[PDB]
DNA sequence: GATTCGTATC
């Protein structure tokens, strides 16, 4: 298994990295039963995900943990056959309504509306969570009928969903959770979280620097952080030197790499050349919201540019991130931002 | 109860609601009660309406505890029924009581097998075509099994459209036909005169009081509401037509004390004139 | 045994506050027959649902209800089809009878209710339908449509609905109700806070329910029996404190853009909300008496296409620092 | 039972003469009626207007008795396809008239919501079968009728209701509901209506039920501006002071204790505010510009929700920045 | 209630004599009636310029006293399916019927631009094969609706849209036959807001006579609304936004006009619009656009076509 | 016009008759011009020989292309200068081909073959800048019409002589729809191997950013010291 | 509609 999923801790005494968050997590589960709707938001690969599992280890026991996985089948409005993975362990459901796209909400009113319902008597009465990873991704009318869903059914079922940005969400799902915020730990807890994993693991480590390097090379990313361990554990024998090298994974380098010549070489054809070069990334299914972002704070790195660049740079980067949200085609507004780059450094 | 009536011979409910089949067969259907029996009224696009009436001597039990009100008018929809009393018969009593017990309330539709007692309640719904009696054009009695072979043959052959003769003579050569207008064209399906099909056969000129001989009646009929008659033939055993001037067709269907019938047709306006004369000349010819 | 917004729904008219409005034409039409067909709309956590909840069961009683009131919300399918089917059937039905019990404690007018939650989820062709079955059957049913946004209700059934608007609930509006809750729940609050509450939670009761149930919650945990003060509340509703908030503005004071990007990049580490800094923002900036006309309108309309902006699903971090750099070159 | 129904629907005119505000169209139907003619017609107007109202109460004169037979009604709540204008429609339309004699009206209750296929079908129904029937159609939206279909209709214009019309009507209401009203609420109601009596009526019922005793006492302004939750003219006015000639502070906080004041909605001052602007004589041109578009985006962004606070003083700032330019 | 037939097909021609407009097609069509040998033929133009009278009259000329049993006239009204094509046009061409020396069946296709292309199809078979002894003649509104290989073998004949003088002539004649008052002004307004339409004509002159009598400029305007299309441009080309405002309020607001049809209107005038560069043009229609997408997503109030307004003027004025 | 000639030698009689041989050489070349099909232009040859009178020569509309639409909205038309009426015939006449996100599509990847790509990088950006405003107003005809009108109109203002333009060429979206079917069918494949071996539930997210690059990297790391998915997901990444 | 190459004809 990974170094992420190895030492992935079980409990809500075994986090440590937030601590007050974790108090904040033990005071919500001191009295399972009036535990209202959760709202998780933070960094990516902050550990959310954990904590939602410690808190349910809390609640529930052990034994939350132990995931079954089945496929259950949908039917849409012109009649094709949809497949929705349910990772069902007992006392708690995982769902990732963003598996299917537009068709989401016929997900979230069958599958959510069959538990909702559906009571947990066994003459004693239980309330099964339910997991929603990605709350983002909903498309505004799984949401709607989340809302009643959860606001009617909220003696039976509880949710407990995972997002970033929780900016997408509508007001009515946001008024109806308890909002609990996950910042992203500081260098240091990911250096000591990285200590551990080499001692417990065997790994040679020259210096303790090699683990703030990663640290701030992963931006306060713990699971990136675990696998560039893991990489360069694997890569250079499982001894680490100063001299191993950070490495990023390969659309970060691609994205640097068409930074560089944005540039450097501003023409039409430099514009057909980093179209294609964003086709090749829409074709590793990398979405063009971050493929936006990456694009722009590169861009906003480079020391070649003046401050009115930069600032051309960061408002053609938000206005066409807008363009992006209430879009249907991503080239479009990627190709437009790159011109608009391309025109305004020269 | 504001109204009970208990039968064992459920076939008679069978049929009775078979012959509404023709119709809508996902609509709703309006139930008159009274004291001398419940009537099962139908209606499609303001253009026909079939009236079945089931009399009060027809149930065991009949009794209409009910004086407020002469009669009590429920809407209910048709296939809720049909889907309902689907009960295969049985072979048990099987005897079938009905129940309404004024507005507000379900009508109640109780099959007992001696043991087992199905009882189904429907739901009812928020709630004409009469030929005008002293004015009639033709009227004719014909024979059920001859009607229903005439219907058989027009739906054979598709029949776009339909005609209807009736041309009594001097002689009493009472001539009745069915004229129609299909992939073939025009296809003539007279009745015989005799008395063991045709009984009697009678055009006035108005008012329904002279026999006039030597003048024909002609009759533009949309076929589609033509069929809604033909199962209803089936059970009959004699068929009377009545047909006014106001192009009403009233199909007096009795299968004889029994069940009766009321199917009343709206004639099409029949824009060019031109095919009556083509029809009448493929008569005399 | 429950979460306090569900434990604390009004049961009857009485219970709800701050909507005096809607409430008494309501309560006066309890005593007459003529309820109308009503489109409740306002802001999310107003009181619209527990409204409609509470008026059904003082109509028809519990017993009634089940056979007298049809609900649809955004859960069901309610499409074009549906609509012409389903809705239009019920309408269609002829009022259920009341029992003996039923006709002497409870009014039971003569017709049945179909409630349309969430309507501003149903597309034209549904409402479009719904115009003439809420016309010729509006003496056997009446019809009550609850929604946020009145825009997405079509003209006609916005003639048709009398309209029923839900004030937002400020601290004025629900500081008592706030006070009954916190009374009941034997909940021990510093004095300023249950207005801290309804201050951040702006226009919405279920948010501070929520938020004093999470700080009795985290004061019971504690189990040191001191009272609950704004910091914590501020703390867990997500509200940036005081410090970040004047070094960002500090930061963008000196406008360098280095120094404002590498600040971004750490707060957004830090994992707030966006929405929540901007409108902090929003305060500190246009209440400040140190800066001029000029720069209030400017700064107001970054604001507002900042906020326009967010409320589109984007990246909070892009617009975050596009905002901040706007304003440092104010 | 008309006591158990909505005031809308049950101040429904049963009768042309009870129809107001629409003068000429009335006119012209009753003339049509009288001579006997009745050509293929298609009403059009604003929601509320007396559409619906005009063509059952026209059916109603026509065939005083068989109404039931004599016209066929259908409108977007029933299902009409194509196949159910090639069967139904035609099939009324095909067949002889009941009783004596007369023509068959089919009624066509908002046909914008008819497909394109439906539409021209029905073409040649209308004009195949004209000599026994004639078509009503009722629209809201007449971009979504087939120019074929606008061509072989009369076309009738329901005004939105004039001042007379709605206080002709609200006469007649207080006089059946022995209610009072000050002649301030009167205005009010004119100008909440906004050429619609089915508003007019809603608001009535809710003032009714708003009044502790509507046998003794009145209704006046204040009761409409409480019952219908809007801002009345002098918080408007006042608005409006504070932001144009008061400084930001004090124009946020006279804002803010405006609508704290009742509860009022930012939409709701957006709109008084435009419709007092609206008057106002800008020397600038550019300022009007300005304000039409950045209240228009701002009213677009309140549409789709979010930061109140943002949005007023958003309002408040595009207010004095575009009559920077009346100055220059 | 009584028995009066609608001045619309009261007074529709019967024969090819009484249609006014397109001169030359007509006297072809009268061409055709004489000798005989009418070919497959198109008719495409406006609605209400004479093209199905047309066509009738053309199919009664050619076949006299075999009309009855000559003609086969389907229409969108019928089912006209594949199955109904085959079976029914098949019989019909298969029917060997004599005829006078040069004449064919004529199988009149009326709103032939709403029949499905697989039905094209098989009359594109049965086009081919039976030709010699059935003639088609399509009725459209445009040909293009009308697949190519349809079009490949029909005589294409495009009706204009009816001039001034021949409504003005074909009114004359009908109120010399019907014995209406009239005014001069009151003819020129009927011709105004008729706008190329015959049929729209005699129903404005018909509810004129009816509601008012005599046929002048006051009643007819006070009866019937000026084109809508007209006041959509008189106010887009508007030289300052006040003026511009005020047209659209008392003259599309006030008289009740959806915003939706305002900003449609607004799109279709735009699209026809010579004076205006092409630039502005596109920016007119972008701002159009936007407009409509706010209407739309339900936000139609007055301000929004007030606010498109103002962007248009930005746009021409160099504001 | 060979055909129609000897259409018209082989009916002079009738043609001498009504004296129209002296201009059936220009109405050959009309019909030539205007029409490429054979029984078309013999029908019109026909209507008009055996007319009487000065009716208009009129022949069916043949339809327009995909890559002959695009071309007209780069290059323009000839014997059109006014782009309005040209965008507006082609809006009335191919509104199937013009309504559809393809042709937006086609647009943005043939825009480039306008003087092989050299022209100023402002009018670029102002193409992809309409092209994108577009796609946010789904699908309204103003859409279409203002990105089309804005395109002719951008490459009407640099448009001189001595241009050489490239080939245009259909847009390669479907080849990115078939390389991201593929990335979800490996995605699904190692979601499926990462349960059963180890339990683990990664969302779909983590396997397009880190889970596949460096999840192979380990399993070739772990493949050179020794797990079916040793590749990297979707393939390798170039330029 | 553009480019390139190849024909055919005048
Ligand atoms: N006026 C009020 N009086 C009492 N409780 C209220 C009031 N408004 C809201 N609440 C509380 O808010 C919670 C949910 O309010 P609801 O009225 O059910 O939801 P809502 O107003 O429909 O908001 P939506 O559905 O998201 S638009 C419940 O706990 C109610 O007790
Ligand atoms: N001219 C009028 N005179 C009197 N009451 C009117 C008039 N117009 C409308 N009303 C009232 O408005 C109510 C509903 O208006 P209707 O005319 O039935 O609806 P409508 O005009 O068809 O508008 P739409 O297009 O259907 S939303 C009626 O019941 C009347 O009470
Ligand atoms: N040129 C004309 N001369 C005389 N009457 C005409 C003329 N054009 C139309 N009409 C009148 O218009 C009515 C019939 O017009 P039609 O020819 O049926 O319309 P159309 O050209 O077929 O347009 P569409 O596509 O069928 S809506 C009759 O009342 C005719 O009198
Ligand atoms: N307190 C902690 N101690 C050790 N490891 C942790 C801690 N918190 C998170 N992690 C590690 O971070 C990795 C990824 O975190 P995850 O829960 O996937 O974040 P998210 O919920 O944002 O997806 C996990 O594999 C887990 O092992
Ligand atoms: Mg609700
Ligand atoms: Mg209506
Ligand atoms: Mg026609």
């Amino acid at each position: 298994s990974l170094w992420v999923d190895k030492y992935r801790p079980k409990s809500l005494n075994a986090l440590s990295h937030n601590e007050e968050l974790t108090n904040f997590l033990k005071s919500l589960s001191d009295q399972p039963r009036d535990l209202p709707h959760l709202l998780l938001y933070g960094p990516n690969g902050t550990g959310k995900k954990t904590r939602c599992m410690a808190l349910l280890e809390s609640i529930f026991g052990p034994g939350v943990y132990r995931l079954k996985i089945d496929v259950r089948q949908f039917v849409t409005a012109s009649n094709r056959k949809l497949e929705l993975n349910v990772v069902s362990s007992p006392y708690h459901l995982e769902i990732t309504p963003s598996d299917m796209g537009n068709n989401d909400r016929i997900v979230i009113q069958e599958l959510l509306k069959e538990v909702a319902q559906m009571e947990q008597v066994d003459l004693a009465h239980r309330y099964k969570c339910v997991i929603i990873n990605e709350a983002n991704s909903l498309t505004k009318d799984a949401q709607a009928a989340l809302r009643r869903t959860m606001e009617k059914y909220s003696k039976n079922i509880r949710l407990i969903m995972v997002c970033d940005s929780m900016s997408p969400i509508i007001a009515p799902i946001k008024s109806r959770c308890l909002l609990i915020r996950c910042p992203a730990p500081s260098d240091s807890e990911i250096s000591t979280i990285l200590s551990d994993v080499v001692t417990n693991e065997r790994i040679q480590l020259e210096t303790k620097d090699i683990l703030k390097r990663i640290a701030q090379a992963s931006n306060g990313n713990l699971r990136v952080s675990l696998l560039m361990l893991e990489s360069m554990a694997l890569n250079n024998e499982l001894a680490l030197k100063s001299s191993s090298p950070i490495i990023k994974p390969d659309w970060i380098i691609v994205i640097h790499k068409l930074t560089r010549k944005i540039v450097k070489e501003r023409s039409v054809n430099s514009l057909i050349e980093c179209r294609a070069v964003l086709y090749d990334l829409l074709a590793h299914c990398i979405p063009a919201n971050i493929i936006l972002k990456e694009l722009t704070f590169s861009l906003l790195d480079v020391e070649t540019l003046n401050t009115t660049n930069k600032s051309s740079i960061i408002e053609y980067s938000s206005v066409f991130d807008e363009r992006l949200s209430l879009g249907n085609k991503a080239i479009f507004h990627l190709e437009g931002f790159i011109a608009k780059v391309m025109c305004c450094l020269d | 109860n504001k109204f009970s009536a208990s039968t064992v011979h459920l076939e008679h409910i069978t049929t009775a609601l078979s012959c509404l089949t023709p119709f809508g067969s996902k609509d709703d259907v309006l139930i008159f009660i009274d004291a001398d029996g419940l009537s099962f009224v139908r209606e499609n696009n303001h253009v026909i309406k079939i009236q079945l009436l089931l009399s009060r001597e027809l149930f065991m039990s009949y009794s209409y505890r009910n004086e407020t009100e002469d009669h009590m008018k429920l809407c209910v929809k048709i296939n809720h029924i049909l889907d309902s009393v689907s009960v295969m018969n049985r072979n048990d009593i099987v005897e079938c009581t009905l129940s309404y017990d004024g507005h507000g309330s379900p009508f109640v539709l109780i099959f007992e097998d001696s043991f087992i007692s199905e009882r189904v309640e429907y739901s009812t719904y928020l709630i004409g075509l009469e030929l005008d009696r002293e004015r009639i054009s033709f009227e004719a009695i014909i024979k059920g099994e001859a009607l229903h072979s005439a219907l058989k043959d027009l739906k054979e052959i598709g029949c776009k459209e339909c005609y209807v003769y009736a041309k009594t003579e001097a002689n009493d050569e009472n001539v009745f036909a069915l004229i129609s207008k299909s992939q073939l064209g025009f296809s003539k399906i007279k009745l015989p005169s005799n008395r063991s099909i045709l009984e009697k056969l009678q055009v006035f000129d108005g008012d329904s009081t002279t026999v006039i001989d030597g003048f024909a009646v002609i009759g533009f009929f949309d076929f589609t509401s033509f069929d809604k008659i033909r199962k209803s033939t089936k059970i009959a055993s004699k068929v009377l037509f009545r047909m006014d001037v106001h192009g009403v067709l009233s199909v007096n269907i009795l299968s004889q004390p029994g069940i009766v019938i009321e199917v009343c047709m709206l004639e099409k306006e029949s824009i060019d004139e031109a095919a009556q004369t083509e029809i009448e000349l493929l008569m005399e010819t | 045994q429950q979460p306090w917004v569900e434990k604390y729904r009004p049961k009857n008219l009485d219970e709800v506050t701050a909507q005096d409005h809607a409430v008494t034409v309501l309560k006066k039409t309890l005593k007459s027959a003529n309820l109308p067909h009503m489109l409740f709309y306002g802001p999310p956590g107003t009181g619209k649902t527990s409204t409609i909840l509470a008026l059904t069961k003082e109509l028809y009683g519990p017993d009634l209800m089940k056979s007298r009131i049809l609900e649809l919300n955004a859960s069901d399918e309610r499409g074009i089809s549906i609509v012409r089917e389903k809705v239009k059937n019920f309408a269609r039905l002829t009022v259920s009878k009341p029992s003996k019990h039923d006709l002497e404690n409870y009014p039971c007018p003569p017709y049945k209710i179909i409630i349309l939650d969430e309507a501003d989820s149903m597309t034209a062709d549904a409402q479009s339908a719904l115009r003439r079955t809420m016309e010729t059957y509006s003496g056997v049913t009446r019809f009550c449509l609850i929604c946020n946004y009145v825009t997405r209700i079509i003209d006609p059934l916005a003639s048709r609905c009398s309209k029923f608007r839900f004030k937002a609930l400020d601290a004025s509006n629900a500081i008592d109700r706030l006070r009954f809750i916190s009374e009941q729940e034997n909940v021990k609050c510093d004095d300023g806070v249950l207005e801290r509450i309804l201050d951040i939670s702006a226009g919405d009761l279920r948010r501070g329910i929520t938020l004093l149930q999470s700080a009795s919650k985290g004061a019971q945990y504690l189990g040191d029996g001191k009272n609950i003060t704004s910091t914590q509340v501020e703390e867990l509703a997500g509200v940036v404190p005081h410090d970040i908030l004047i070094e960002i503005v500090e930061k963008v004071k000196s406008g360098d853009f280095d120094e404002i990007k590498k600040y971004v990049n750490t707060f957004m580490k830090s994992g707030w909300s966006a929405a929540s800094v901007v409108n902090q923002l929003h305060e500190y900036y246009i209440t400040n008496d140190n800066f001029d006309t000029n720069f209030k309108n400017q700064i107001s309309w970054l604001l507002f296409t900042t906020d326009s902006r967010l409320n589109n699903g984007t990246n909070e971090h892009i617009q975050l620092l596009n905002l901040l750099v706007k304003i440092s070159q104010l | 039972s008309k006591e158990n129904l909505p005031w809308v629907e049950k101040y429904r005119p049963e009768t042309l003469d009870e129809v107001y505000g629409q003068n000429e169209v009335i006119t012209t139907v009753r003339k049509f009626v009288d001579e006997g003619k009745l050509p293929h017609l298609l009403f059009y107007g604003p929601p509320g207007t007396g559409k619906t109202s005009t063509i059952v109460a026209l059916a109603r004169e026509i065939y005083g008795k068989n109404y039931s037979n004599m016209v066929l009604e259908l409108n977007a709540s029933d299902d009409r396809g194509i196949d159910v204008v090639r069967n139904q429609i035609k099939d009324f339309a095909s067949t002889r008239q009941i009783f004596s004699k007369g023509f068959k009206l089919i009624i066509l209750d908002e046909a914008d919501a008819m497909t394109n296929a439906a539409q021209n079908a029905l073409r040649r129904v209308i004009e195949r079968y004209t000599k026994n029937t004639r078509f009503c159609v009722l629209a809201n939206y007449a971009h979504k009728l087939t120019p074929a279909l606008l061509s072989r209709c009369t076309r009738f214009r329901f005004q939105p209701l004039p001042q007379e019309a709605i206080e002709r009507r609200i006469a007649n209401v207080l006089v059946h509901e022995k209610l009072k009203l000050s002649p301030n609420a009167e205005k009010a109601l004119i100008e909440l209506s906004n050429g619609d009596m089915r508003r007019v009526l809603n608001v009535l019922q809710s003032c009714k039920a708003t009044l502790d005793n509507p046998d003794e006492d009145e209704i006046s302004d204040d009761v409409i501006y409480e019952c219908c939750g809007a801002p009345r003219p002098s918080d408007l006015k006042a608005v409006l002071k504070s932001i144009l000639e008061d400084d930001w502070g004090t124009a946020h906080y006279t804002l803010n204790k405006v609508r704290s004041a009742k509860g009022l909605a930012l939409i709701d001052l957006i709109e008084g505010i435009v419709k007092i602007l609206e008057d106002y004589e800008l020397q600038n041109e550019e300022t009007r510009v300005h304000l039409l578009t950045k209240l228009a985006d701002i009213e677009y962004s309140i549409s789709k929700g979010g930061n109140d606070q943002i949005q007023g003083s958003a309002v408040i700032g595009a207010i004095k920045a575009s009559f920077e330019n009346e100055t220059v | 209630l009584s028995l009066q037939l609608p001045w619309v097909e009261k007074y529709r021609p019967q024969v090819l004599s009484d249609i006014v407009g397109n001169k030359e097609t007509i006297d072809r069509l009268q061409q055709i009636a004489k000798d005989g040998n009418m070919p497959h033929m198109i008719i495409s133009g406006m609605p209400g310029i004479g093209k199905t009278t047309s066509v009738h009259c053309l199919a009664h000329e050619l076949l006299g006293r075999s009309y009855a049993d000559g003609v086969l006239e389907l229409n969108a009204s019928d089912d006209r399916g594949i199955d109904v094509v085959r079976n029914q046009i098949k019989h019909f061409a298969q029917k060997k019927l004599h005829l006078p020396p040069g004449k064919h069946k004529i199988v009149i296709l009326d709103e032939a631009d709403s029949m499905t292309a697989g039905a094209q199809q098989a009359l594109r078979r049965t086009m081919e094969l039976y030709s010699n002894s059935t003639r088609f003649a399509f009725a459209c509104n445009q040909s293009n609706k009308i697949i190519e290989p349809l079009q490949s073998r029909c005589a294409i004949l495009r009706y204009s849209k009816l001039s001034d003088e021949d409504v003005l002539k074909r009114l004359l004649q009908i109120i010399k036959l019907e014995d209406v008052k009239y005014t001069n002004d009151g003819l020129e307004a009927i011709i105004f807001t008729a706008e190329g339409d015959m049929r729209q004509a005699i129903n404005n002159l018909q509810s004129t006579v009816a509601g008012h009598g005599l046929v002048n400029a006051d009643n007819v305007f006070k009866i019937v609304d000026s084109p809508h299309p007209l006041i959509v441009k008189k106010m887009l080309l508007a030289s300052n936004l006040e003026d511009s405002i005020q047209i659209l309020r008392t003259d599309l607001w006030k008289k009740g006009y959806s915003s939706i049809d305002i900003v449609t209107t607004s799109f279709r005038v735009t699209k026809n619009l010579a004076q205006v560069k092409e630039s502005v043009r596109l920016e007119m229609i972008k701002e159009i656009g936007l407009t409509h997408m706010r209407i739309l997503e339900g936000v139609g109030t007055y301000l929004q076509l007030a606010s498109m307004l103002a962007k248009i003027h930005k746009l021409n004025n160099k504001a | 016009k060979k055909h129609l000639k000897f259409i018209c030698v082989q009916n002079m009689k009738m043609l001498k008759e009504k004296n129209k041989w002296n201009k059936r050489q220009e109405v050959i070349d009309y019909i030539a011009q205007e029409t490429g099909d054979i029984r078309s232009a013999i029908t019109t040859l026909q209507f008009w020989a055996t007319s009487s009178g000065s009716l208009p020569i009129s022949t069916r509309e043949s339809t327009i292309s995909y890559f002959h639409a695009i071309g007209k909205v780069i290059h323009g038309s000839h014997s059109t200068n006014n782009d309005n009426e040209m965008i507006n015939n082609l809006f009335e006449n191919s509104n199937n081909l013009l309504s559809k996100e393809d042709f937006k599509l086609g647009i943005l990847e043939n825009y480039n073959t306008f003087n092989k790509g050299e022209f100023s990088i402002s009018d670029a950006s102002s193409i992809v800048d309409c092209l994108s405003e577009c796609d946010n107003m789904n699908g309204l005809p103003e859409s279409n019409e203002y990105g089309l009108r804005e395109v002719r109109k951008t490459f009407r203002n640099i448009s001189k002589q001595g241009h050489n333009h490239g080939t245009v060429y259909f847009p390669r979206e479907w080849k990115v729809r078939k390389l991201q079917n593929s990335f979800k069918v490996q995605a699904e494949d190692w979601l499926n191997v990462s349960l059963y071996k180890y339990n683990a539930v990664h969302s779909f997210r983590n396997i397009t950013l880190e889970f596949g690059y460096y999840a192979p990297l380990i399993r070739k790391c772990q493949s050179y010291k020794k797990i079916d998915v040793v590749d990297r997901i979707g393939g390798p990444i170039e330029a």
